[PDB]
């Protein structure tokens, strides 16, 4: 009767397998998705059939998706913070990381105690690193190379996604978006427009950070000298985010005297705005037509219905700031643009600024038949410039598609040849699931995985660091003429974070759970 | 081997459900397939041999399978026309791939080699077919009449035929634009009068009457789509509904599209409400704070004509707006009569639509199938790889359609497609099973021929089905 | 009803582990007595209880089990030729075949085709032949370093036996024996003697050939130049091995009558014997005391009960022949002896030769508690006088302990690297099962198997081509120091049988069962 | 874990086989020692202590319960007591290894760290043992008197013991031979008579009678030994005898006593006076037509000896078999000074054949007796007297009795437990702590506590010598060596060097294999 009604304890034999069972079926569920061939998969919700859809994205799958295991929460948990921060090889940390525990969970039916395995990965792990770092070949000079090397990367972000047709035309989209940007990797510069109508290959550009949102009835088409002034409230009516409080009215007359005094009351707002002495006034909410007209009798250009992330990218193009309070006159900083002009794409009307202070930015116009073809464009396109971005940062590129990963575990295969006894058996399956990454690649593209996994030991064991799985051909060459690579951050960040998750689960003999409330 | 791990389980149970599904309706395909009867779950009781409606009947809970339930009515949507045959030539096909995954075969590679198989069956039957003009009236008269005497309605066929091609080409430029709008044209069928009448209409004609509104008529319109204080109540209700009226009068709106009655009578306003939203589009294409006069639309004429079987309509003519749009008005003695006669009109623009974006005509009878696979045959010699299995298993499948026509026309089905694929072989397309007089026969005199959107449609979407259920994995249950 | 009435036939799947399973099972029945520390066993035959018994003689444990599926009647049987030609390493023969054929069982859920993985055992086998030969290293000169390498190879040889209290003194008593051959490898020069009495150190070693049994009652202990004659027939008793002859007798005075024509029969071969003019006689039979006298009254000495194995070897010691007539004299060929002594040892009588021919033939006599011991000793020195045969033909030797072992699998897993794809995880699994053998050592010595076998394949790894394990001090050491080496020949031989008994098991996919008789 | 080859199921059916051997019989230690009810599958049933008949009725199949079957013989042959001591300590070792083995340790290091346990526990037995001088017959005599007093017959043991005595210093010599063997000395027992009356007899002792020869008395007789069936013609061979009338009657009669009386001549040429037949069933040894025909020649004539005797007559008086008449000569007959049947009043009629004047040591013992239970019991009392004098003649020594060496064994191997190292530190005290088994038995059969007496008997012999230990006879703990309780050192090596031997084999077995 030590734990009864709901408070479930697993013992050292049984916490043992439930946390590889629950950490392996996560790693088994998303590991057919791997690769540009990789198969797609149906999420449907229980009770709601309107929750049916197709994606091959292992990131989108492992969200959606609840875990009810606390070995397997840590994974998913690290899984969504690759997505967040570094956008690529969500799939790839999952994987990785669950085919280490499977080696792990036959070391220990040997008896070879958890702390010995890790103090094993430990030193297999900086070993694999300064693999990485000596293959790694970044250029200083030649930006004709370093642009190449950005649609290379952009182009095998892209696939095995919905754009991977389109991605010929979307690889010159984000590489020049972040080309145009020589700078700060802050992605918030670049901003992204969905419109509806046309193919994916009418998507558009534009390098003067154009708006995705319309503003006002009857606006100036241009504007010389415009003073960017951002502010947050209600420009509409009375009563604004007011819930509970009523107005009598006993008669017309009384409705006639809310409209004298919201007019009265958006003048006295208009004239503080006046005071700043500027050309151009930003609100979140929306502008009615009479402080409108009072912005236009000035030339203040009148921009609404902006959102939470207009404010913040704003303030950084134009050179603005948020200036909540417009109360007090002249104590913010104004915004730099030189011309603000109309562009009309997709049958709506835009903003498009010109000669901003920093104007390194830019923005990207997707075009599409529907949202859900959109809205899956963005979150494609966004992964891609989270890797262009952090290129900029550091130039060093090593070469994907099986290359690198073969590469890393022919370090640590040489790295057990001086080691003592128990650690030479433990680095040895570190070394194995290192080349699970290609196996499966090759699984799901039809062609024979022991045939060509088998061929890459051979060919980086002598010579040839650069050999890697040519997945059009069906066959074995060079990773840099057939033009395959990837970012240095992100091979070096998946290997830290698969052998930081894998290693929780090992210090973890028992598994104590309460009584559910 | 071992396969510990069989994911093929669910994709054996995805190819069962979808087949299933193709295995019921391949019997109601063709004039002479048998009739089925469905059983409401109230006890009521139905007969029809129509693909399209028995698919909504069936409640089709298995996800694999309503797929092939949507791609019925994604080739509704386009083509209008072969809802049947789309449904069997994808259960074959997946069927086919059954054999397949017993030798070993990825399903990659399948998928990959049937979109060469369907680039290159898109051009034998474009080089096999007969260009037509859009802009002659005798083709399109003659296209739409033979395709609608094998419809319910054989007899009025003659007489429906020109009210469409007329509709088309004014709202249409002939022999220039390659698409054409469904939705521009509305047919309105009234209850009384008979088929010998129909009236085709440049403007807009609707189903609602003006009452209790008494003006009647609006000569160049606007249209637009939008105890003592108890008496004075009274006069304040009626200063707010006067107060909205003025703001439309300010802009010059005589005809809105949506005590009061009283009020829009003194503005001479037409009265024109209780509209469906499908309807607006109709006239949205055609022609209070926000409302302004640039969303105005225009108008020459509006006026109610109450004619004995037409029942109150409301006419309006010379819209003088950018755009081609037209308005037919159907008249019967019983609803089935004027039902019957507006399902010609539907099935009549479609095949219309069909030679306005693809010119062509190919044979009926299953001919376009069995010359489809007498060409990949000797098309999947030349192929290498896995490539040679996957092209033949591909147009095997396309046996299944003459073998079916066949069969419901009493012949045999195993002896009439060996005998038609050598008369291809040695000879055109034009040969094929004609089902009126229950033998082999030439189609090309018979006077059967179908345009060329149906047949390319129903490989290219039943194609991208097929390759997307092959590649499902399996399936996850969230929550 | 296709097999039926006895004659039943396995599939594909079940034969394949009816051949499996039948080879593994005989090879971890004798993986318990591999090493010098190996386990005993018991051996029960059904229906005697004096059978009981026990023995850790992987070699006596075969013969005695009978094998009922046919696929583990091959194995067997491989393992029956490894102990009659050469006479050592019959269990690790057994073993090393069970440890490929368990890999290849799991090669073949992989889905890799019987005929590939014969194709990668036949490649492998060539390096590891080679790395033999590079680690052999002979005696040209310095014949006392062969001498004291001859003693290595006894001990090796008398390991896990009874005699291992006195093994240090069988070290030069088999040696010494084997150095007066100077011939061919034929051991039936070399007699030996089971006496009880004494103690296992008090074993004698004679060069004059010292027979196994007495020869009649009253004999003279030394005689000068005898003349060897050997003949078959009965000397004792008339009717030897003769059933259903009968003599009649009518009377008293024929009982008498056939009583002394009986020595009269005796006494007429007496004559015919004397008629060569002999010093000395030999018989399979026995001799009466009558004959008895006759021979010693003339000079002639009295040998009887000379068995098959003793007629075969006194014709080329005494350079005579069988001469199985000797009715008429000069129709044989007569042998030559100097001196026949007699010497007592363990409470029988021994007859010694002196001055004979072929003076490279000794005896090595055997002194124990009982006949058990008696009957070990000589299987124990039998093989290890076989071995020591070899030795002196090919001086070539090997270091054992798992040294040998190793380097062999260190030659395979280099040429996994420079092999195709199929053939290189083949390579693999023949490898491990060479790195099998030293880890049963371990095992049955009571120690860590995972530390000692790592450290091996780090030390062989790099240099030190002589490390070894050492049982003694349980630890890892030089096999040159410690004097620890095994003959080139038997190493050959057990990797050569071992790889075409696995070969011949993995190649059959079909078992076709007839109907008993 | 995973152990697809589970050796360890075997080896827990080996000493839960062998422990319930030994937990049954232990009840039956010491002379206090409880009795069992034996109830054989005929239904007869009877009570005895004595372990060495019960583990022969207990008729074990299992193999590891053999063994110790086997090992409680070999204990009777070497020491010739203990039988009881040896099965306990072999099963409290097995018992004890089971905890070892649930720690992970493999047999082989268990078993070799037995190895050296015994080498320390036979010199911790040696400078306990007090050495004795052999010569002394003094010491040897209570030695043998107080071992008989805790067998059956303690009223004889007082006269047996220097009978013993002396027929061992005749035929061994004193302080020279290391080795005695006991196979030379024989026991004749018959009834009448009481066992105070004991007769040493330097020549042979016989059963049987001169029947039916009426000599009775020959002085320088010569004696041989004659194998082969005096009696009328028959061969071995098939042969026939064919009677028709009376005159071939009389030509059978007549040629039966003339072939018996050539045979009889035969032996009157040699001078043998005294004929010893040996019993044979196949055929008649001694018919009667010969008995009238060896009178007449005036030689002794004996029959129905067994072969036992046989091996002992020829050692004794320096005769030799002889299988055949013709082969019956001088040179196979012995000789004797007197050569005679010597009938005393109770003793029956004994065969006395005395002064072989030969080379050889024999000596034969006879006693008397009223009943034929009680000159069996005297057998075995002379038979386990001379067991107790051969220990002090291999080894010369004494020891305590009572549990008293087994509480100083345990003692001091926990000590050298402490200085060694690695696994040798727990086998070792798990050995030490297996030898207060004994100790505890005899305290539960006296009617004490055997938890507490133990206790009390380390911390004795901690500060004081072997003199610590139990006796049972008062009921308490006090001084072994004031109440006259003595074993010989060789009973107390041997079960220790036995016991060790069998459990290391025990160990060493993986599995067992039945073939066919």
């Amino acid at each position: 009767n030590i734990f009864k009604a709901g408070a479930d304890e697993e013992r050292a034999e049984t916490a043992r397998l439930t946390s590889f069972i629950g950490a392996i079926a996560i790693g088994d569920l998303v590991k057919s998705t791997l690769g540009p061939k990789g198969m797609d998969k149906i999420l449907l919700s229980s009770g709601r059939d309107a929750s049916l859809m197709v994606t091959n994205d292992g990131a989108t799958i492992l969200k959606n998706i609840g875990v009810d295991n606390p070995a397997a929460k840590v994974l998913v948990d690290m899984s969504r913070v690759q997505d967040d921060e570094v956008g690529d090889g969500t799939t790839s940390v999952t994987v990785l990381a669950a085919e280490l525990l499977r080696e792990a969970e036959s070391l220990i039916a040997k008896k070879i105690h958890p702390q010995t395995i890790i103090a094993g990965w430990r030193e297999a792990t900086k070993a694999a690193r300064e693999a990485l770092l000596s293959s790694a070949v970044d250029h200083g000079s030649d930006e004709v190379k370093f642009r190449q090397d950005l649609m290379n990367i952009a182009g095998t972000t892209l696939s095995s996604k919905l754009l991977t047709h389109h991605k010929d035309h979307f690889t010159k989209l984000a590489v020049e978006a972040v080309l145009r940007l020589k700078g700060s990797g802050n992605l918030e510069a670049i901003h992204i427009i969905k419109k509806l109508g046309g193919s994916l290959a009418d998507s558009y550009l534009d390098e003067g950070f154009l708006l995705d949102k319309k503003i006002g009835v009857n606006q100036p088409k241009r504007i010389e000298n415009a003073k960017i002034l951002i502010a947050n409230t209600g420009m509409d009516t009375d009563k604004i985010k007011i819930f509970g409080s009523r107005v009598r009215v006993d008669s017309t007359a009384k409705v006639a005297e809310i409209e004298h005094a919201e007019k009265e009351k958006m003048k006295e707002k208009v004239e503080r705005i006046l005071k700043h002495g500027i050309n151009c006034f930003i609100n979140r909410q929306l502008i009615y037509n009479y402080p409108e007209q009072l912005f236009g009798a000035a030339g203040v250009m009148a921009i609404e219905h902006a959102d939470f992330a207009g404010v913040e990218r704003l303030a950084l193009v134009t050179g603005g700031e948020i200036a909540s309070t417009f109360d007090h006159p002249e104590l913010v900083k104004l915004g730099s643009c030189k011309l603000i002009e109309e562009v009309m794409i997709g049958e709506d009307k835009l903003i498009h600024f010109s000669g901003v202070a920093l104007g390194e930015a830019c923005t990207i116009v997707l075009r599409g038949a529907t949202q859900q073809i959109l809205d899956e464009a963005e979150r494609s396109l966004h992964d891609a410039l989270c890797v262009l971005a952090q290129t900029v940062k550091d130039s060093r590129t090593v070469y994907g598609g099986g290359c690198s990963e073969m590469l890393m575990a022919h370090a640590v295969t040489q790295l057990a040849n001086r080691t003592p006894g128990k650690e030479a058996v433990a680095m040895e399956s570190y070394a194995k699931a290192l080349r699970m990454l290609p196996t499966i690649i090759a699984d799901n593209a039809g062609y024979d995985s022991a045939d060509l996994v088998a061929q890459l030991r051979a060919a980086h064991s002598e010579g040839n660091t650069t050999a890697g799985l040519d997945m059009r051909e069906g066959t074995i060459g060079d990773m840099a003429i057939l033009g395959i690579t990837e970012s240095f951050q992100v091979k070096r960040q998946v290997l830290l974070s698969a052998a930081e998750a894998a290693e929780v689960i090992l210090r973890v003999d028992n598994i104590i759970k309460a009584a559910p409330r | 081997y071992q396969d510990r791990d069989k994911p093929a389980q669910i994709r054996f149970s995805n190819i069962s459900a979808a087949k299933a599904v193709a295995d019921a309706i391949r019997t109601s395909l063709g004039p002479k397939g048998m009739d089925k009867m469905i059983q409401d779950g109230k006890g009521d009781v139905t007969i029809t041999n129509d693909g399209a409606t028995i698919l909504k009947q069936m409640q089709v809970l298995h996800p694999a399978a309503r797929m092939l339930v949507e791609l019925s009515k994604a080739q509704d949507i386009e083509a209008g026309d072969g809802t049947t045959s789309v449904v069997i030539i994808a259960g074959s096909l997946l069927d086919s791939c059954t054999k397949l995954l017993q030798k070993g075969i990825h399903p990659t590679i399948i998928s990959e080699s049937f979109q060469k198989a369907l680039e290159k069956g898109i051009e034998i039957l474009t080089d096999m077919s007969r260009p037509v003009e859009l802009s002659d009236r005798e083709t399109l008269l003659n296209s739409a009449t033979t395709s609608l005497n094998s419809k319910v309605v054989s007899q009025y066929s003659s007489l429906l035929s020109p009210m469409s091609v007329n509709a088309v080409m004014k709202v249409i430029d002939p022999a220039t634009a390659t698409s054409v709008d469904l939705r521009d044209i509305k047919i309105v069928k009234k209850l009384g009068g008979t088929i010998d009448d129909c009236e085709l209409v440049e403007g807009l004609v609707l189903t609602q009457k003006v009452s209790n509104s008494g003006i009647t008529r609006v000569e160049k319109a606007k249209i637009g789509l939008i105890y003592a204080q108890m008496d004075r109540v009274l006069r304040e209700e009626r200063a707010y509904i006067l107060n909205l009226v003025k703001q439309i009068k300010k802009t010059g709106c005589n005809v809105l599209l949506i005590l009061a009655l009283h009020f829009l009578n003194k503005m001479k306003i037409m009265v024109i409400k209780d509209i469906e939203r499908e309807d607006i589009e109709f006239i949205c294409k055609t022609i209070i704070d926000q409302f302004t006069a640039d969303m105005l639309g225009s108008a020459e004429l509006a006026e109610e004509v109450n004619l004995n079987g037409s029942g109150k309509l409301l006419k309006i003519t010379g819209c003088a707006s950018p755009g081609k749009t037209v308005t037919i008005v159907v008249r019967g003695s019983n609803k089935l009569v004027i039902e019957e006669a507006e399902r010609s009109i539907h099935d009549a623009l479609c095949v219309i639509r069909c030679l306005v974006k693809k010119r062509a005509l190919i044979a009926g009878g299953g001919a376009p199938e069995i010359e489809l696979a007498l060409r990949l045959t000797e098309y999947s010699r030349t192929l290498s790889g896995m490539e040679s299995y996957c092209v033949r298993a591909f147009a095997d499948a396309m046996e299944v359609i003459p073998s079916t026509l066949a069969e419901n026309a009493g012949l045999n089905p195993i002896s009439t497609v060996t005998e038609l694929r050598n008369r291809h072989a040695q000879g055109e397309k034009t040969a094929g099973i004609n089902v009126r007089k229950g033998g082999i026969s030439n189609i090309l005199e018979e006077l059967v021929v179908q345009p060329l959107l149906v047949s390319v449609s129903a490989l290219t979407l039943a194609t991208e089905t097929v390759r997307s259920i092959l590649k499902i994995d399996d399936v996850v249950n969230t929550r």
